[PDB]
């Protein structure tokens, strides 16, 4: 019994930065919506 | 730049869209206004993402408004002169005053047009032999199969599986390829497993060199000598030559 | 902008080697200076 | 001043079907951001060259902007108090069919024919 | 038996009744029609109306076979007109806006308003803009919009200013009587563009537009890289053929739901794969194969070769996989959207896949019915028309990635398909064909030009080889060679030659070296030099006598000597010193077969170059790809070129002109076909055989080759060229101007027909007299076309398979 | 993967919007009374 | 890496694919440069064990896509044995009137061999007992033009 | 509508602090933004009040 | 049938004679000479246009030459097709070790990991060819092709597939066919002189191979130790996994090596990685041989991969 | 008019450019097109009905 | 979004329409 594989976009999704997603934040190739998100902006995390 | 340059997902909301296959051609430019400041531009539906709420239905983007249960589950009633309740007063009118009373309104037509729900449609033999709107996983249970008047709308998965298995798979259906095209040999490969050109003479380039070679190898000039033209024999007419008119 | 043309221009070798690896695009992918990887379209019928 | 390979890489980037801006790493992100900051300090119109609400103002031209709510931004508890003292002035100032008619053309016929009553009472 | 399926589970109907009411039981002189219902027909039409089958969307009926009736494909189960329309649909319209021609044309105007030319490319006749709109845009005199007549401005103004009433546009004038037409039409303010409407255009616009539309029907790159519905990698159009359109209307639904459930699973598989792949991409997730493919380039965009790491390729593969997931999830979203309630498989925008109708193959045939042998009239009047129909449906799975497993699931619908229904699979799948350096060279033109003679009839098979050229990839080392001298000879870099011969460190004589494909001076096999075979030095020291001698000294088979040698075969008699001097070269030399020829620089690459008009030695170096110092060294140190007509090109040239067209078939591989005609022509001394009589041109119309063609061009006078040269030589012999001063360039007068230079030709005439007064005949005998001639006539037009006439071949 | 696909037996793959076989072919063949109006 | 691949292979011979694919998720999302083909082997064995012959084919096509890491001949053997055990897996009574259906799950086997030929894993470098059923399948569902 | 409008959608991997911050964030605009009435769709056998 | 005249005309003639031999004829011998000479000269398309006239079967050398010509240009495609035309189509004439060797060379020069394995696959054969049609390959040719496959792969870093081919090497115990070819030749010297011969470890250690390969033992082992200790320093580094290599004890190097990586026979790895394109590295480029045999042992030995593992991170278990 | 089909080399012009009959020759080489030389210039009829 | 689906559509044998 396996769920129907969701149609959710795991690629364009804005997800909460874990400690182990920011432990690598200086290394990932992301877009400027990823950096300039309103919800959990990640460029501010990078610059801090 | 060539016809557009496209970017990341950025939230928006639709302020103007047409469902018409004419007012909104291929591709359907979604006239949208974004979330940053409300900038209105036409971006097609290829660059739009809907917050699905379900993975299946045609309109995933609205909820599932539950409706009120009826303990009189088969005892509902539906007026049919107005099914959609369009004939009702939602607000008291200024013409409500001249209203003659319920006197002589003997047979208030809505009360005699409303039907219990079972009545509108019949469960006729088409419904008793009704065929499914999906691929049935098995119809072994269908003891009403043929004598009783049923035929599936879609071959069941099981008999598709029989019809797939019972017969092989041709090796020329896979089209694997890692080497590339063989420029020199593959076309001049063995004379049995040869690529016979087909169609016109203008594709038989090997065979025709071959035909010249064979025909010269057998046909001697001591045979092709005598073969006359028409003019080389017509020469000895008393009038071998006269200009056409 | 030169950074951009770097982030974006995929040489034909890389384009073909991505589309063969992950999209199962058939046909060899060349590494010699000669080999020009050309994505064409082959159409045919298989009537059985 | 730049080799033709760069412009030809550009036309090759552009002649696609759906060209996409590829992702970046944060040094490159901030670099470009600051680039464009300095550039938008150049290319803007004077009304947007100093104080604007977004980075591409004074630059984007054919923008169909939707900017009609000017009074809705205002705290409506002030606009209630505003019209309470505006409309009664209208009602007591002139007598015509130039407010009843507007109510009727926006549909407010219930208020319109009654505005006619106060317009005869003026 | 095989006659026992023809049994039965009831007892029969028993003929135990009388004739039903008003049945036509034959009285004496009742003209009897057994068929018509006796009651329901004479029941008046004032009551019953002219319905003979329910008023219900005609696509529910099927015309029966053999029965002059019409029955419904669903056996009498009906759905009323209002099931074939949106809810409350006005006139049951598809969209309550406009009728059948209103929809299409609102749509054309809209598609033009959103038309993009850089977007139209790679699309078939669909990307073709509006024919009328594009043309009214294209017109010239429509660029100006004529103003309103000044009398009309004065007239509208005497009404508005003077007469104090406003003139209204027809959409504004209240033509209504009782209710007020308010609001007015919002079109009451449209502009007037003679450049947009009215539709005016010119005729070459109309023609080129329509014929281009017609010819570009097939040029569809069905696998673009779009987002969602116009993006694909493998397009399977399964065209199902069935004798009845209802068979295939339902068949396509069966197969379309089967393959929607298939395609959904196969992209669910590919999509979970793609997602888990894109899941953990960073500088620590990559392969050496991919780096060695990303960086297999000698130079790139920065003016320097590019080094692509694990991460510069990381963003590349992640962008690509973002693209593939976007397309894949768009597919699946189309694959769940059709539900039993409102599934629309005749529109892809809703469904994956969509059943494209295909116009039916329809074979209407007149044919007699009477077998009267006396009268042709009474056969003709008996003509009955009957139709062999064969309808189709085309399922278009535009999957953005080829999955052989799904294809396996698709192929075995070939078996579970329905009755009297088959399937042709069209697959249009993206591929990779490599273009490559050694074998398919982009070299300069040769020295010797391939004129029209090299492309005559049967030259396609005699005069040319089947490309590509075989280039001798094994280079023999010269004795006093260097490491860079063999590279300066083969047009390669020293290190690249090292790397295509990585088994050696220092070059010894007599060795063989693998030629790198990056070499630009590689020689074709069997160079153009007829190899010499002189009889000066045998082991006898005097002369070579036998025949097998050449077999061993040439290292060939005896049938390559005794074939290639026609003359000497008849003068040697296996001894030679009885060689008759009628064939001089054959006794002192034995002509070498082409199979043992050898190719070198001076027979392959041209020692000489043609000078242009404005050529400086800088430009000669820039063209033939060496140094100007090498050119001034190998050219006796000349300074200016307009004082010469050739140039010596030293072997230092990396990109040298070739001496003959490297593909051309050398005449020797054709002599070795004509051997016995060569042998017998030499032995029987046919100087020639004339094809036409010696007075052939004295009689113009008797002798017409099966090539001869019309209009038969006249023999040219001296200088009939133009009017300036005409008055110069013919009227005013002392005129000042030689001819009309001519651009030094090329006048393609004969346009667009590319015509053989050196041939005196006419242009398509101007005056409608010369065709009446030419000697041109009319087509008297049968009328052939080399393809149509298979079908032998219009009336008996043959066809191998019942394919649609609008078939879009893949 | 599975020669008979998931979405057909998977209750997790069952349509929340599976509108069944008799449902639409019953609610379709109806024709609601043509006389909603006293006059028309 | 051997500890993670043995985590996976122990869970895989335990039958706990819900935990093995979890290990694999952590790896692919963190250390895919450190995933070798022995861990995908753990998966192709454990799904074979739990009869998850859909996940087996999912990861086989996953690996035909990702030709990194290269599938060891043990992995080809694993997947082919999975497909043959699966094609012998018998259906139900309401499905068993016309034939033993999952015999059709012996159709991909030739396509498996094609993707092997294209992955560089020689079919002669299998087992002979497994090649028994596979040569049977090649004369069963496989034919040359 | 307003939640996706300004982008206060629930997040797959969000933590409690962000959750209630976003909640009190959206509460501020919802409780202060007009409620849309044309959306008020009367279903079967429901009273339109 | 569809192919009626061609198939039945082919088979009603041209059948294998009870002598077990292939049908090589009289009138095809001169044309076969033409083909082999042209292809040897390297005139590929010329030889192919002539092969287009092969009516009867060609002897195996014709395919030998027609595949041989492809080597310099890297015509893997033309070469594979030349192989397949006799392979299984012409009574498996093309199934001979040297033709497979030519086509393997083309796989090398075309840089094709999957074509190397396809050619090693035809080499492995199956029962149908190896027994029914009896087109097997002499074990020395099996070994030469297997060493070419390993020399391609471990030079191309294809560790998994090279280890696969060496798995067959181990299975057939052809690890020592190198030294056994050397001794078989040494003894074709002794027997040709007329001296009787002997087969033992003495002649094993007596061939030049293990004499010259036992002297490189400190050189290879020092390198192995240093590679793996600097790798751990790179990535923990206070300890290494590798046991004590007795440095100045120049004797215990190779037995230490087999105790350290006993999963593969270093005796054969070092004697394989000696030659580098027919170039004896152990006489000329000895540091090249050192970093070459070291790459080869580190890749063929799976235990080397273990002690060359990286530091991954540790996932805590979990509960809802 | 009765015009001699002339074709000047890419060398005579004081700007070289690939000339159209040479391009015709390259195309009749690539796709084995027979160049019928008796093709008169006055007979470039097109089938209007078609 | 069927309520208690993990007992009704998933684990209730007869889909919640059949009474056993």
């Amino acid at each position: 019994s396996r769920e129907p594989e969701s149609s959710v976009s795991q690629a364009h999704i804005t997800v909460a930065p874990t400690v182990d997603e920011c432990s690598t934040l200086d290394r990932r190739w992301e877009s400027m919506q990823y950096w300039f998100n309103d919800q959990h902006p990640r460029l501010v995390i990078y610059l801090r | 730049n060539g016809s557009r340059i496209v970017s990341s997902p950025q939230r928006a909301v639709i302020v103007a869209y047409d469902r018409q296959p004419f007012f909104n051609p291929e591709p359907r430019l979604v006239r949208v206004a974004f979330q940053s400041d409300g900038s209105v531009e036409e971006v097609p539906l290829a660059n739009i993402m809907i917050w699905q709420r379900r993975y299946h239905g045609p309109e995933r983007t609205v909820g599932d408004e539950s409706r009120r249960f009826s303990p009189a589950s088969l005892r509902r009633y539906i007026d049919v002169s107005d099914p959609f309740n369009e004939k009702k007063s939602k607000g008291e009118h200024f013409l409500d005053k001249y209203e003659a009373a319920r006197t002589s309104e003997v047979a208030a037509g809505k009360y005699r047009t409303t039907k219990q729900i079972t009545e509108i449609d019949q469960w006729t033999r088409f419904d008793v032999s009704r065929a499914d709107n999906f691929r049935p996983l098995s119809i072994s249970h269908r003891r009403d199969y043929i004598r009783l008047g049923y035929m599936h709308r879609y071959t069941p998965w099981e008999w598709i599986a029989v019809q797939e298995a019972d017969q092989p798979l041709i090796a020329e259906q896979i089209r694997q390829d890692n080497i590339g095209t063989s420029y020199f040999f593959s076309l001049n490969r063995y004379w049995r497993y040869k690529a016979r050109p087909h169609g016109y003479i203008r594709h038989f380039d090997n065979e025709v060199r071959d035909l010249f070679q064979f025909v010269d190898g057998v046909t001697p000039w001591k045979q092709a000598q005598k073969i006359r033209t028409y003019w080389e024999v017509r020469a000895h007419h008393p009038m071998p030559q006269f200009n056409r008119p | 902008l030169f950074i951009f043309i770097r982030l974006s221009y995929v040489p034909q070798t890389g384009l073909a080697a991505m589309a063969q690896r992950f999209r199962r695009r058939i046909g060899p992918i060349g590494v010699e200076s000669f080999q020009f990887n050309i994505p064409t379209e082959v159409g045919f019928v298989e009537h059985y | 001043g730049t080799p033709d390979t760069i412009r030809f890489a550009w036309e090759s980037i552009l002649q696609e079907d759906v060209v996409r801006v590829p992702d970046v790493t944060a040094p490159v992100a901030l670099f470009l951001t600051l680039v464009c900051i300095h550039e938008g300090n150049r290319l803007a119109s004077v009304e947007w060259r100093e104080s604007s609400s977004s980075l591409d103002e004074g630059i984007c031209s054919s923008d169909n902007t939707q900017q009609r709510p000017l009074l809705a931004l205002l705290n409506p508890v002030v606009k209630r108090r505003f019209v309470t003292k505006m409309v009664e002035f209208l009602l007591r100032s002139h007598s015509s069919n130039e407010f009843s008619k507007l109510l009727r053309k926006h549909g407010l016929h219930d208020l319109s024919r009654d505005v006619a009553l106060c317009e005869a009472m003026n | 038996y095989y006659w026992s399926r023809y049994r039965m589970p009831t007892q029969m109907p028993k003929f135990d009744g009388p004739a039903p009411i008003a049945a036509p039981q034959n009285m004496n002189s009742t003209k009897t029609n057994e068929f018509i219902d006796p009651i329901d027909d004479k029941f008046p039409l004032s009551i019953r109306g002219p319905l003979v089958r329910p008023d219900v969307p005609e696509d529910q009926y099927v015309d029966s076979w053999y029965v002059c009736t019409s029955m419904t494909h669903h056996l009498g189960d009906y759905r009323p007109w209002s099931a074939s329309a949106p809810p409350n649909a006005y006139r049951f319209r598809p969209y309550n806006e406009f009728d059948a021609k209103g929809r299409e044309y609102v749509e054309y105007m809209r598609q033009f308003a959103r038309y993009d030319p850089r977007k139209s490319q790679g699309k078939g006749q669909k990307g073709f803009p509006f024919r009328d709109a594009y043309l009214t845009k294209m017109n010239e005199a429509n660029r100006t919009t004529p103003p309103p007549t000044l009398e009309t401005i004065m007239d509208r103004a005497v009404r508005e200013k003077h007469q104090h009433a406003r003139v209204l546009s027809p959409m504004q004038v209240q033509r209504d009587v009782g209710r007020s037409e308010t609001p007015l039409p919002c079109a009451g303010n449209i502009p007037v563009d003679r450049s947009q409407f009215p539709f005016c255009w010119k005729t070459e616009d109309w023609y080129e537009y329509e014929v281009a539309k017609v010819r570009n029907k097939r040029f569809v790159f069905e696998n673009t890289e779009e987002d969602g519905i116009h993006g694909s990698e493998v397009t399977y159009k399964i065209v199902l053929e069935g004798f009845w359109d209802h068979h295939v209307m339902k068949l396509a639904e069966d197969v379309c739901m089967f393959l929607r459930d298939v395609g959904r699973q196969v992209t669910e598989e590919k999509l979970v794969a793609v997602r888990r792949v894109m899941e953990g991409l960073t500088g620590g997730a990559f392969d050496p194969e991919l780096i060695d493919f990303f960086n297999a380039a000698r130079a790139g965009p920065f003016g320097r070769p590019d080094e692509y790491d694990a991460e510069e390729v990381a963003n590349f593969v992640r962008a690509d996989l973002k693209r593939l997931e976007e397309q894949c999830l768009n597919v699946i979203n189309r694959c769940n959207v059709p539900v039993p309630g409102a599934t629309n498989i005749y529109d892809p925008q809703v469904s994956w896949p969509y059943v494209e109708k295909l116009e039916p193959w329809v074979r209407m045939a007149e044919f007699w019915t009477s077998s009267s042998d006396t009268s042709f009239t009474e056969l003709e009047m008996s003509t009955a028309h009957y139709e062999f129909r064969k309808y189709f449906r085309v399922i278009i799975c535009k999957l953005p990635f080829q999955s052989t497993e799904f294809e396996k699931r698709m192929y075995d619908i070939r078996h579970w398909l329905h009755r009297q229904t088959t399937c042709e699979f069209h697959t249009i799948y993206r591929k990779n064909v490599i273009h490559d350096g050694s074998v398919f060279p982009t070299e300069h033109d040769p020295a010797t030009p391939t004129t029209h003679d090299h492309h005559r009839m049967f030259s396609f098979a005699l005069d040319w080889q089947s490309a590509p050229v075989n280039r001798l990839s094994v280079a023999r080392v010269l004795e006093g060679d260097d490491w860079e001298r063999v590279a300066q000879r083969l047009g390669c870099s020293v290190d690249d030659l090292k790397e295509a011969n990585p088994a050696i460190e220092e070059l010894e004589a007599g060795a063989v070296l693998n030629v790198p494909g990056g070499a630009s001076r590689r020689l074709t096999s069997f160079g153009a030099a007829p190899r010499v075979l002189p009889l000066q030095n045998p082991n006898n020291g005097k002369r070579i006598r036998t025949w097998e001698d050449a077999a061993t000294v040439l290292d060939c088979t005896v049938e390559e000597l005794q074939q290639a040698n026609g003359h000497a075969a008849l003068t040697y008699k296996q001894t030679g010193e009885n060689g008759e001097g009628e064939f001089g070269p054959s006794v002192t030399e034995l002509n070498v077969p082409l199979s043992c020829w050898v190719s070198t620089a001076e027979t392959e690459f041209s020692p000489v170059e043609l000078v242009f008009a404005g050529d400086t030695f800088a430009t000669i170096a820039q063209r033939l790809r060496c140094s100007e110092e090498a050119l001034k060294k190998a050219n006796d140190g000349q300074s200016d070129l307009s004082h010469a007509r050739f140039v010596r090109v030293p072997a230092e040239a990396k990109a040298p002109r070739r001496l003959l067209e490297p593909q051309l078939r050398s005449q020797a591989a054709t002599d070795v076909l004509m051997t016995r005609t060569i042998a017998e022509e030499a032995a029987y001394g046919i100087k020639n055989i004339p094809d036409l009589p010696s007075n052939a041109s004295k009689f113009p119309h008797e002798y017409h080759t099966p090539t001869s063609r019309f209009p038969t061009t006249p023999k040219e006078k001296e200088s009939e060229s133009d009017w300036m040269a005409y008055t110069a030589r013919y009227l005013d012999k002392q005129f000042t101007h030689p001819t009309e001063p001519t651009p030094i360039y090329n006048v393609n007068k004969l346009w667009p027909m590319q015509q053989v230079p050196g041939k005196i030709d006419q242009t398509p005439f101007e005056e409608d007299q010369t065709w009446l007064l030419n000697p041109i005949p009319v087509q008297q005998l049968e009328q052939h076309h080399p393809e149509k001639d298979l079908q032998d006539l219009p009336f008996v037009n043959h066809e191998q398979f019942p394919r649609s006439l609008e078939w879009t071949a893949p | 993967a599975t020669n008979i696909p998931r979405s057909a037996w998977d209750p997790a793959h069952f349509n929340t919007n599976w509108s069944d076989s008799y449902s639409t072919e019953i609610a379709a063949r109806r024709h609601w009374p043509a006389k909603k109006w006293s006059i028309g | 890496i051997s500890t993670y691949e043995l985590v996976m292979l122990a869970l895989s011979l335990q039958g706990n694919m819900k935990e093995a694919e979890s290990v694999f998720s952590f790896l692919r999302r963190h250390h895919n440069e450190h995933v070798t083909i022995g861990s995908f082997n753990a998966l192709l064995l454990g799904h074979r064990e739990c009869r998850q012959f859909d996940r087996c084919d999912a990861i086989w096509q996953e690996l035909v896509d990702r030709r990194w890491p290269r599938a060891s001949t043990l992995t080809a053997e694993l997947y082919l044995r999975s497909i043959v055990d699966h094609s012998y897996t018998p259906t139900s009574g309401p499905l068993q009137r016309f034939g033993n259906i999952n015999v059709v799950e012996k159709k991909k086997i030739p396509l498996v061999l094609a993707q092997m030929d294209d992955l560089g894993i020689p079919r002669a470098h299998l087992s002979r007992p497994l090649m028994d059923e596979v040569e049977d399948a090649l004369r069963k569902f496989h034919i040359y033009k | 509508r307003i939640a996706l409008l300004h982008g206060l959608e629930p997040v797959a991997n969000e933590t409690a602090q962000e959750r209630d911050a976003r909640r009190e964030k959206l509460d501020e605009i919802c409780e202060r933004t007009p409620f849309d009435e044309r959306e008020l769709h009367t279903n079967d056998d429901e009273m339109q009040v | 049938g569809p192919f009626f005249q061609e198939d039945h005309y082919f088979r009603r003639s041209l059948r294998l004679n009870r002598d077990g031999t292939v049908p090589t004829a009289a009138h095809e011998a001169p044309l076969m000479r033409k083909i082999v000479r042209l292809a040897q000269r390297g005139h590929l398309k010329a030889a192919c246009e002539e092969y287009r006239r092969v009516t009867t079967v060609p002897p195996v050398e014709v395919y030998r030459a027609l595949t041989a010509c492809c080597i310099p240009g890297g015509l893997i495609a033309d070469a594979v097709a030349i192989f397949e035309d006799g392979n299984s189509k012409l009574f498996y004439v093309a199934r001979d070790g040297e033709v497979l060797h030519n086509v393997m060379r083309c796989a090398i020069k075309a840089k094709n990991r999957v074509r190397v394995m396809w050619v090693y696959n035809v080499m492995r054969g199956r029962y149908y060819e190896n027994v029914i049609v009896r087109a097997e390959i002499d074990p020395i040719w099996r070994y030469r092709i297997a060493l070419l496959a390993l020399e391609y792969f471990l030079d191309h870093n294809c560790a998994e597939e090279a280890g696969t081919v060496y798995s067959y090497l181990v299975e057939e115990d052809l690890l020592q066919c190198d030294v056994h070819l050397r001794v078989g030749l040494h003894m074709r010297e002794a027997l040709s002189k007329g001296k009787s011969v002997g087969l033992s470890d003495e002649v094993l250690r007596a061939t030049s191979l293990v004499t010259d390969v036992a002297t490189v033992a400190p050189e290879v082992a020092r390198e192995l130790y240093q590679r793996h200790v600097e790798a751990l320093r790179e990535n923990w580094s206070a300890h290494g996994l590798l046991t004590a290599l007795d440095f100045t004890q120049k004797d215990d190097a190779l037995p230490w090596m087999q105790q350290n990586f006993g999963d593969v026979d270093v005796a054969s790895v070092l004697r394989w990685a000696r030659f580098y394109h027919s170039k004896d590295l152990m006489a000329k480029d000895r540091p090249r041989y050192l970093a070459r045999a070291v790459a080869w042992i580190e890749l063929l030995s799976k235990r080397s991969h273990m002690m060359e593992e990286a530091p991954l991170t540790y996932m805590r278990k979990s509960k809802p | 008019g009765v015009h001699r089909v002339g074709y000047t080399h890419p060398s005579t012009l004081p700007v070289p450019c690939a000339q159209r009959w040479d391009l015709r020759l390259a195309r009749a080489r690539i796709f084995q097109e027979y160049i019928e030389e008796k093709a008169p210039g006055a007979w470039q009829l097109e089938d209007e009905r078609s | 979004q069927l309520q208690s689906r993990e007992r009704l559509i998933l684990g209730t044998h007869g889909a919640g329409v059949v009474q056993h």
